[PDB]
C-alpha cells in the first residue's frame, strides 16, 4: 500500500484488496494439486493481458472532454 | 444481483460489435444500478488501474512462492 | 582365527549415526526447493528481518 501511494497516490485500498484477492484465489488452486509455477505463470499472463486490453479498449483521451474531465477526475477521487 | 447485472452489460458489449457503449457502465452506488460511468463523470487515471494490476500481482507471487517457514526464536 | 577384534567402544558408531542423522535432515529439509519446480523458503531471524 505504501508503494503505491508513493508511485500513485490513488488506488491504495484497492492494491491491498485485489492482492488479498489473488493470493486467495491463488491458493484454491494450489489445494487443488496445481503447482504454484503454473498458478504463478497464469497470473503473469493475465496481468500482462488485462494492461494490454486496458490500454486498447477501456482509455479515454481527456482532449475529447476538456477541463470538465479534470474536475471529474478530482471529484471521484 | 448488481455483479452479476454488470457483468451481463459487460459481456454484452464484448460479443456485440455495435453495442460497445457498454464499456462505460459500471455501478451507481446511489441507487444501486448500472449506469454508463463516462457519462456520470466517474473517471480515474489509467495509471492507477494500471499500476494497481502490476504491483498486486506480484505481491501475490512473492506470497505464492513460499512454501516453508523457519521462524528462528530470539536470542534474549 | 575365528573370532576379531571385539570393538568394546560403542561411541564411534553412535556419533557415526548422528552424524549421517542429522546430514540426512538437512538434505531433506532443502531438497523441496531443488529444480524449476521448487519453492522458496520463507526465514524470520531472531532479530526479526525476513527473507525468503
Ligand atoms: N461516484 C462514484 N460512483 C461509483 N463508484 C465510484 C464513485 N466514485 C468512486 N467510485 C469507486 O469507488 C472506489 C473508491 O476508491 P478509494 O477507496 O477512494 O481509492 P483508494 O483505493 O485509493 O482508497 C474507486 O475504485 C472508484 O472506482
Ligand atoms: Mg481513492
Amino acid at each position: 500500500a505504501d508503494l503505491q501511494d508513493k508511485e500513485v497516490g490513488d488506488g491504495t485500498t484497492s492494491v491491498v484488496i485485489i492482492a488479498a484477492e489473488l493470493l486467495k484465489n491463488a491458493d484454491e488452486l494450489v489445494k487443488q494439486k496445481i503447482h504454484p509455477t503454473s498458478v504463478i505463470s497464469g497470473y503473469r499472463l493475465a496481468c500482462k493481458e488485462a494492461v494490454r486490453y486496458i490500454n486498447e479498449n477501456l482509455i479515454v483521451n481527456t482532449d475529447e472532454l476538456g477541463r470538465d474531465c479534470l474536475i471529474n477526475a478530482a471529484k471521484t477521487s | 444481483d448488481l455483479v452479476a447485472k454488470l457483468r451481463a452489460f459487460h459481456n454484452e458489449a464484448q460479443v456485440n460489435p455495435e453495442r460497445k457503449n457498454l464499456k462505460w457502465i459500471g455501478l451507481d452506488l446511489s441507487n444501486g444500478k448500472p449506469r454508463d460511468n463516462k457519462q456520470a463523470g466517474v473517471f480515474e487515471p489509467t495509471i492507477v488501474k494500471v499500476k494497481s494490476l502490476k504491483f498486486a500481482t506480484e505481491a501475490a507471487i512473492t506470497i505464492l512462492r513460499i512454501d516453508d517457514l523457519i521462524k528462528l526464536h530470539p536470542e534474549s | 582365527r575365528g573370532k576379531g577384534a571385539y570393538q568394546d567402544r560403542d561411541k564411534p558408531a553412535q556419533i557415526r549415526f548422528s552424524n549421517i542423522s542429522a546430514a540426512k535432515a538437512v538434505a531433506d529439509a532443502i531438497r523441496t526447493s531443488l529444480g524449476p519446480k521448487g519453492m522458496d523458503k520463507m526465514i524470520q531471524d531472531g532479530k526479526g528481518d525476513v527473507t525468503i
